[PDB]
RNA sequence: AAUGCUAAU
RNA sequence: CCGAGGGUAGGGCCCGUGACUGGGGCGAAGUCGUAACAAGGUAGCUGUACCGGAAGGUGCGGCUGGAU
RNA sequence: UGGGAGAGGGUGGUGGAAUUCCCGGAGUAGCGGUGAAAUGCGCAGAUACCGGGAGGAACGCCGAUGGCGAAGGCAGCCACCUGGUCCACCCGUGACGCUGAGGCGCGAAAGCGUGGGGAGCAAACCGGAUUAGAUACCCGGGUAGUCCACGCCCUAAACGAUGCGCGCUAGGUCUCUGGGUCUCCUGGGGGCCGAAGCUAACGCGUUAAGCGCGCCGCCUGGGGAGUACGGCCGCAAGGC
RNA sequence: AGCGCCGGCCAACUCCGUGCCAGCAGCCGCGGUAAUACGGAGGGCGCGAGCGUUACCCGGAUUCACUGGGCGUAAAGGGC
RNA sequence: GCUAGUUGGUGGGGUAAUGGCCCACCAAGGCGACGACGGGUAGCCGGUCUGAGAGGAUGGCCGGCCACAGGGGCACUGAG
RNA sequence: CCUAAGGUAGCGAAAUUCCUUGUCGGGUAAGUUCCGACCUGCACGAAAAGCGUAACGACCGGAGCGCUGUCUCGGCGAGGG
RNA sequence: GCAGUGAACAGGCUCUGGCGACUGUUUACCAAAAACACAGCUCUCUGCGAACUCGUAAGAGGAGGUAUAGGGAGCGACGCU
RNA sequence: GAGCUAGCCCUGGCCAGGGUGAAGCUGGGGUGAGACCCAGUGGAGGCCCGAACCGGUGGGGGAUGCAAACCCCUCGGAUGA
């Protein structure tokens, strides 16, 4: 699972200001962490379709957040995808 | 992981070949190879005694260590997995801490860099060789001696294995690759694991020429001959068998049993295959 | 356990 | 040079027709059985599979638009 | 951020009950089956009983009008990996939302391909009864299949025969699961009865089939017919 | 001075002939020995230099519903 | 799914005149589920018939525009 | 009535059909061969496998086009005899 | 110029059946094929001093192989059976 | 008697020239990640055309032959059983 320590490390890494926990960048970073871990799980557990539906839901949510960020701040959007290696 | 071909010739449509990805070294060890004498199915009288043999690719014999109690208690490191033309299984080159080099039948799951050892105190790991009475019931084994210090005789072909079913006095019950239940002396040696290259039976030769590469000459049906040559020969046009199907030498060949009736080893066979 | 009853209130 | 038209060859689509063959709709009467409507006399229906002159039967699972 | 419940999913192990088979013991004149029988099995020693061993498949009581999931579906127990969802705090972002023609993924059973496995059951098949006949219903056998891995197939009374989202409109009662000021109040699910309203009626009724808005799908008499032709998909069966 | 109609829709009824025949018919349907539905006659109704019939278009058809319909069980919610 | 003078550019020819209208060369473009391309059908309008309206059907005669003059192609003369 | 049981799918005038040049359709001016059907299978039929099948064949059938001394029907010329 | 691979060397084509899947093999000297073989399918034997073959025997082959292996038999790619 | 012929064993040799363009690899596209798609490269095959070489399909000639199996034209294989 994902422990509180790595989650807090990500939150501090991507937050704009110290007390920030729900900005677009932080949400995208947490979604990317979950997606990476779940895809690693699914590379071994191929017949795990029920988890794969959740992965699809996560990918869609991140796509919506990225679209909003790109539409409201192109510089922030480009910096975030460069830092996360999202494009592809 | 058998490799297939696109049908760019009539023969390549069906032919499959082995993957060979597990082979690490492509030349045999010089000190462990001997010339192999091709017979063509002829005996020392010069007479064909086994029909339809000869004309395959030239081969060199690799010396395999089938008596692993020779070096009990001396560990060896697996140096390579090699191709062997003389058997369906692959072979493994062992680098003993002694500086002695030997070949063994490569088990399934053996890797370059592992350690193997033979002896009554060996761990139960793939590649280790122990007397049968020291191996737990239910273990899968291969390269099994039939009688003590006489050499491994059972479960040597690719993908085969025997499983220990129980114990009875000085004897251990084994289920053989054929399904036969047999009693084997507990002091006979065996190696842990199953023989590798289990995909060997999925190979499709694809063309007549590939059989010739393997030294198998064409087989002629008895019904294609004349009566002087074969019991099935003759008849005008095609013919049915006209009698119980028979060999070229007269004996029936559908169900007639041939094991010698009063054989001593029958006392040690619990159930036939 | 036991099938069927055409065609004009 | 282009050029109406004509000729040659190979395609695409459509229409008419054809020994034979498949089912469909219809019928104030025929032959065979009786599958469904009542617990329709083995509850029915259903997807699939195999089988049988025929309606149909059976296997596996599902539904109640059945009972208890 | 802190907590909760759960047959949600995938992988690896392992517990006993029972059926079948084999070995040994003891023992004898039938057992089995039906409406009644017969086929069958059994003195070459069956059935009933005790001990040992092997193997496969399914998990009794708990257990439910219970729970989880988008649907199909999910039930011994243990460990690991993983999805959804609920409550409390009212902390952060700042409309970032809803729906969705095509596309992609999933999708009971049966079925198909290649290997494995095979106790029990059991399409096809064989025999016995029944009957006018009995290609059935009942009985004795019996192969695929049912199980596992991988790959296809993509259908159903795939049903709540009720698309999804949001807001508004008396209550009563039963139950699962949270929080609290634990009489009681306040969330989230699952049922029953009923205001107003609706409906051809049956019935529905805060889990709407009421009152409204947004977007998608579908219908236009019955048969012919989910057929034909064309096209696409599939190894095939066949699907759209 | 003619043509159509006279069972209901739809206005205008009796007698004779026939007997599932002959025939009528837009739908429902009439006719098988007592027919307001067939044929004729008497009478009646509607139009009238016209009166009927066939073909085609709109209406009635809110039966493609923008005005102005629906999808639990009538046809209709896509398996998710 | 369609398109190879096809889509654009440069220069020229031709015309009363713009223009790939036509030619030579350079680039690789143009169109399409808001339905290209293909098949079927058809002269279009003012109007006309129907209808409570919305809508549906239709384009005989009359006025306007287009196309054609036995079936195809072509130019001459000329303001045309 | 008889049998251990009475030939299933598919195919069928066939490298299998005696009557036979069966019959119907096509191809030709004219077709005992050929192709498509029908079923009356003398005497098909499921690993002496049944029914299909892209590609391949100095295999064996049938037809058309091109072109020709094969022929109508022969004539002349060259070289070796 | 009648004519430009100007001489020499260098596929006639198409349509439709049967049989065999295919490349191969065969009656030296009348038969090259539809026959044989063939990859592949199935049955059966064989636990190793294996079965089986040659040999009076010793001894060989099988095989310095070990049931995913070896021998015998029938069918003959593949699809549906 | 295997200096012919059949099979096998050991050790050597030979196969002009041209065509086709498998896998793999590289780069781009595609996706949550993929499967896949495209181009280039690459040089596989009882692959194709064709001499040597190995065969021997059809026809003509030969028939007290050049020859007790030949000659001419044509034809099969030609990196493989
Ligand atoms: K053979
Ligand atoms: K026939
Ligand atoms: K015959
Ligand atoms: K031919
Ligand atoms: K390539
Ligand atoms: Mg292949
Ligand atoms: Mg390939
Ligand atoms: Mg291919
Ligand atoms: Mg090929
Ligand atoms: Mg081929
Ligand atoms: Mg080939
Ligand atoms: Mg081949
Ligand atoms: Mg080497
Ligand atoms: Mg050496
Ligand atoms: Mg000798
Ligand atoms: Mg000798
Ligand atoms: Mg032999
Ligand atoms: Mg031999
Ligand atoms: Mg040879
Ligand atoms: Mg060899
Ligand atoms: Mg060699
Ligand atoms: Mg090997
Ligand atoms: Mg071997
Ligand atoms: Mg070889
Ligand atoms: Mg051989
Ligand atoms: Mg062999
Ligand atoms: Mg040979
Ligand atoms: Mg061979
Ligand atoms: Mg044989
Ligand atoms: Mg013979
Ligand atoms: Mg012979
Ligand atoms: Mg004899
Ligand atoms: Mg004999
Ligand atoms: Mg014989
Ligand atoms: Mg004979
Ligand atoms: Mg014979
Ligand atoms: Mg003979
Ligand atoms: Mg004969
Ligand atoms: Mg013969
Ligand atoms: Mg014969
Ligand atoms: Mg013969
Ligand atoms: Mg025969
Ligand atoms: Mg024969
Ligand atoms: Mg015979
Ligand atoms: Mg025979
Ligand atoms: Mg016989
Ligand atoms: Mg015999
Ligand atoms: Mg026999
Ligand atoms: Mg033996
Ligand atoms: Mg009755
Ligand atoms: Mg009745
Ligand atoms: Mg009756
Ligand atoms: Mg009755
Ligand atoms: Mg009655
Ligand atoms: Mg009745
Ligand atoms: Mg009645
Ligand atoms: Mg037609
Ligand atoms: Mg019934
Ligand atoms: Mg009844
Ligand atoms: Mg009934
Ligand atoms: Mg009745
Ligand atoms: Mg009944
Ligand atoms: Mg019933
Ligand atoms: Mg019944
Ligand atoms: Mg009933
Ligand atoms: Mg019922
Ligand atoms: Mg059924
Ligand atoms: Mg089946
Ligand atoms: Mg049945
Ligand atoms: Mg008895
Ligand atoms: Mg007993
Ligand atoms: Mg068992
Ligand atoms: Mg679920
Ligand atoms: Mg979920
Ligand atoms: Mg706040
Ligand atoms: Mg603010
Ligand atoms: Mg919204
Ligand atoms: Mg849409
Ligand atoms: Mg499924
Ligand atoms: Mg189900
Ligand atoms: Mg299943
Ligand atoms: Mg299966
Ligand atoms: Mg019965
Ligand atoms: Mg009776
Ligand atoms: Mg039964
Ligand atoms: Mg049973
Ligand atoms: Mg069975
Ligand atoms: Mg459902
Ligand atoms: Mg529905
Ligand atoms: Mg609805
Ligand atoms: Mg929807
Ligand atoms: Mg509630
Ligand atoms: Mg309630
Ligand atoms: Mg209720
Ligand atoms: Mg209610
Ligand atoms: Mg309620
Ligand atoms: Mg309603
Ligand atoms: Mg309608
Ligand atoms: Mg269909
Ligand atoms: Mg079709
Ligand atoms: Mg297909
Ligand atoms: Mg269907
Ligand atoms: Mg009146
Ligand atoms: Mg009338
Ligand atoms: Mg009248
Ligand atoms: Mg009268
Ligand atoms: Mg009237
Ligand atoms: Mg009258
Ligand atoms: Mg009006
Ligand atoms: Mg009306
Ligand atoms: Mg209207
Ligand atoms: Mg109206
Ligand atoms: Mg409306
Ligand atoms: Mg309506
Ligand atoms: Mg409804
Ligand atoms: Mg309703
Ligand atoms: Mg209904
Ligand atoms: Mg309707
Ligand atoms: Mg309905
Ligand atoms: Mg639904
Ligand atoms: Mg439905
Ligand atoms: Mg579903
Ligand atoms: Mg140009
Ligand atoms: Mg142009
Ligand atoms: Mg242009
Ligand atoms: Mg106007
Ligand atoms: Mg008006
Ligand atoms: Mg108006
Ligand atoms: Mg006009
Ligand atoms: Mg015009
Ligand atoms: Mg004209
Ligand atoms: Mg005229
Ligand atoms: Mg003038
Ligand atoms: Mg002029
Ligand atoms: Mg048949
Ligand atoms: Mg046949
Ligand atoms: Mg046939
Ligand atoms: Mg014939
Ligand atoms: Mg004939
Ligand atoms: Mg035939
Ligand atoms: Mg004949
Ligand atoms: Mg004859
Ligand atoms: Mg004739
Ligand atoms: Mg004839
Ligand atoms: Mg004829
Ligand atoms: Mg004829
Ligand atoms: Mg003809
Ligand atoms: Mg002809
Ligand atoms: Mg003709
Ligand atoms: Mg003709
Ligand atoms: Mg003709
Ligand atoms: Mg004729
Ligand atoms: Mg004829
Ligand atoms: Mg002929
Ligand atoms: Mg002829
Ligand atoms: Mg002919
Ligand atoms: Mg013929
Ligand atoms: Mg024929
Ligand atoms: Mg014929
Ligand atoms: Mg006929
Ligand atoms: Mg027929
Ligand atoms: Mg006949
Ligand atoms: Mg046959
Ligand atoms: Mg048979
Ligand atoms: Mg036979
Ligand atoms: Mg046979
Ligand atoms: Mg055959
Ligand atoms: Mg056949
Ligand atoms: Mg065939
Ligand atoms: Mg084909
Ligand atoms: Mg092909
Ligand atoms: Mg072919
Ligand atoms: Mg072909
Ligand atoms: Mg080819
Ligand atoms: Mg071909
Ligand atoms: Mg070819
Ligand atoms: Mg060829
Ligand atoms: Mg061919
Ligand atoms: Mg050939
Ligand atoms: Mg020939
Ligand atoms: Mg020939
Ligand atoms: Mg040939
Ligand atoms: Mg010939
Ligand atoms: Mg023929
Ligand atoms: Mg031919
Ligand atoms: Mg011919
Ligand atoms: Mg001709
Ligand atoms: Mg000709
Ligand atoms: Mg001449
Ligand atoms: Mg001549
Ligand atoms: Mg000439
Ligand atoms: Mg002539
Ligand atoms: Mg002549
Ligand atoms: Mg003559
Ligand atoms: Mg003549
Ligand atoms: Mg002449
Ligand atoms: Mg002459
Ligand atoms: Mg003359
Ligand atoms: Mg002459
Ligand atoms: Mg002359
Ligand atoms: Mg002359
Ligand atoms: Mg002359
Ligand atoms: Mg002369
Ligand atoms: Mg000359
Ligand atoms: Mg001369
Ligand atoms: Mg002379
Ligand atoms: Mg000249
Ligand atoms: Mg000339
Ligand atoms: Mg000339
Ligand atoms: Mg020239
Ligand atoms: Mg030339
Ligand atoms: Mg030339
Ligand atoms: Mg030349
Ligand atoms: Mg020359
Ligand atoms: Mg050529
Ligand atoms: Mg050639
Ligand atoms: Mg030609
Ligand atoms: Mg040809
Ligand atoms: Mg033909
Ligand atoms: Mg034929
Ligand atoms: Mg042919
Ligand atoms: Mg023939
Ligand atoms: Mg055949
Ligand atoms: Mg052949
Ligand atoms: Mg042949
Ligand atoms: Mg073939
Ligand atoms: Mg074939
Ligand atoms: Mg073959
Ligand atoms: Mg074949
Ligand atoms: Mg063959
Ligand atoms: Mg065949
Ligand atoms: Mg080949
Ligand atoms: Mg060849
Ligand atoms: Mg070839
Ligand atoms: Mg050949
Ligand atoms: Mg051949
Ligand atoms: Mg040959
Ligand atoms: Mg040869
Ligand atoms: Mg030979
Ligand atoms: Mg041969
Ligand atoms: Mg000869
Ligand atoms: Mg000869
Ligand atoms: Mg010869
Ligand atoms: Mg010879
Ligand atoms: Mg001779
Ligand atoms: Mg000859
Ligand atoms: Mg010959
Ligand atoms: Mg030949
Ligand atoms: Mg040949
Ligand atoms: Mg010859
Ligand atoms: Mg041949
Ligand atoms: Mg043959
Ligand atoms: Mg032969
Ligand atoms: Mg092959
Ligand atoms: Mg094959
Ligand atoms: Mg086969
Ligand atoms: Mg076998
Ligand atoms: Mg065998
Ligand atoms: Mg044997
Ligand atoms: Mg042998
Ligand atoms: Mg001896
Ligand atoms: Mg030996
Ligand atoms: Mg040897
Ligand atoms: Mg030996
Ligand atoms: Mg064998
Ligand atoms: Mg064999
Ligand atoms: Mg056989
Ligand atoms: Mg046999
Ligand atoms: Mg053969
Ligand atoms: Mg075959
Ligand atoms: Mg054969
Ligand atoms: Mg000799
Ligand atoms: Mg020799
Ligand atoms: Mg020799
Ligand atoms: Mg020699
Ligand atoms: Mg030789
Ligand atoms: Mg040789
Ligand atoms: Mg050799
Ligand atoms: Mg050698
Ligand atoms: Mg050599
Ligand atoms: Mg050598
Ligand atoms: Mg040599
Ligand atoms: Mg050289
Ligand atoms: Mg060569
Ligand atoms: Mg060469
Ligand atoms: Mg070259
Ligand atoms: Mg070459
Ligand atoms: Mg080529
Ligand atoms: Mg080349
Ligand atoms: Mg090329
Ligand atoms: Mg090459
Ligand atoms: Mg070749
Ligand atoms: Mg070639
Ligand atoms: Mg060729
Ligand atoms: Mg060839
Ligand atoms: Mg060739
Ligand atoms: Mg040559
Ligand atoms: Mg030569
Ligand atoms: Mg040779
Ligand atoms: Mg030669
Ligand atoms: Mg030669
Ligand atoms: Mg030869
Ligand atoms: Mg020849
Ligand atoms: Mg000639
Ligand atoms: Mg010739
Ligand atoms: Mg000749
Ligand atoms: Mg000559
Ligand atoms: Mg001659
Ligand atoms: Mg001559
Ligand atoms: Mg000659
Ligand atoms: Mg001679
Ligand atoms: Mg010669
Ligand atoms: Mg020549
Ligand atoms: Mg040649
Ligand atoms: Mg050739
Ligand atoms: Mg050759
Ligand atoms: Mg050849
Ligand atoms: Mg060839
Ligand atoms: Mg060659
Ligand atoms: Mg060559
Ligand atoms: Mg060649
Ligand atoms: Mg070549
Ligand atoms: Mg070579
Ligand atoms: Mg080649
Ligand atoms: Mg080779």
């Amino acid at each position: 699972p994902i422990t509180k320590e790595e989650k807090q490390k990500v939150i501090q890494e991507f937050a704009r200001f110290p007390g920030d926990t729900g900005s677009t960048e932080v949400q995208v970073a947490l979604l990317t962490l979950r997606i990476n871990r779940l895809s690693e799980h699914l590379k071994v557990h191929k017949k795990d379709h029920h988890s794969h539906r959740g992965l699809l839901m996560m990918v869609g949510q991140r796509r919506r957040l990225l679209r909003y960020l790109q539409r409201e701040d192109p510089e922030r959007y480009r910096a975030l995808i460069e830092k996360l290696g999202i494009r592809g | 992981a058998v490799k297939k071909f696109k049908p760019y010739t009539p023969s390549r449509r069906f032919m499959t070949v082995a993957d060979f990805s597990e082979i690490t070294k492509t030349e045999p060890e010089k000190s462990l190879v001997k010339p192999l004498k091709k017979t063509g199915g002829r005996n020392n009288q010069g007479r064909i005694t086994v029909r339809f043999r000869g004309g395959g690719h030239k081969r060199l014999y690799r010396i395999i260590d089938f008596k692993r109690w020779d070096k009990v208690g001396i560990p060896a490191k697996v140096a390579a997995i090699e191709y062997d033309p003389n058997r369906s299984a692959r072979i493994a080159l062992l680098h003993y801490v002694d500086g002695e080099k030997r070949y063994i039948i490569a088990p399934d799951g053996l890797q370059v860099g592992q350690q193997v050892v033979a002896g009554p105190d060996a761990p139960i790991q793939v590649g280790n060789a122990l007397p049968l009475r020291f191996i737990p019931v239910g273990t899968v084994v291969h390269a099994v001696e039939l009688e003590p210090k006489k050499g491994a005789k059972l479960a040597r072909a690719a993908g085969t294995s025997a499983q220990i079913q129980g114990r009875e006095g000085d004897y251990v019950i084994l289920r053989l690759p054929s399904g036969e239940l047999r009693k084997v002396h507990g002091e006979c040696y065996a190696t842990v694991g199953a023989v590798g290259n289990a995909d060997h039976k999925n190979i499709v030769l694809g063309k007549a020429g590939r059989s010739r590469w393997l030294g198998r000459r064409p087989h002629v049906r008895g019904a294609a001959m004349n009566p002087v040559d074969h019991p099935h020969g003759g008849g005008e046009g095609r013919a049915p068998r006209g009698r119980p199907p028979a060999s070229p030498w007269g004996w029936q060949t559908k169900g007639l049993k041939t094991r010698k009736r009063r054989k001593p080893s029958s006392r040690f066979i619990i159930a036939r295959r």
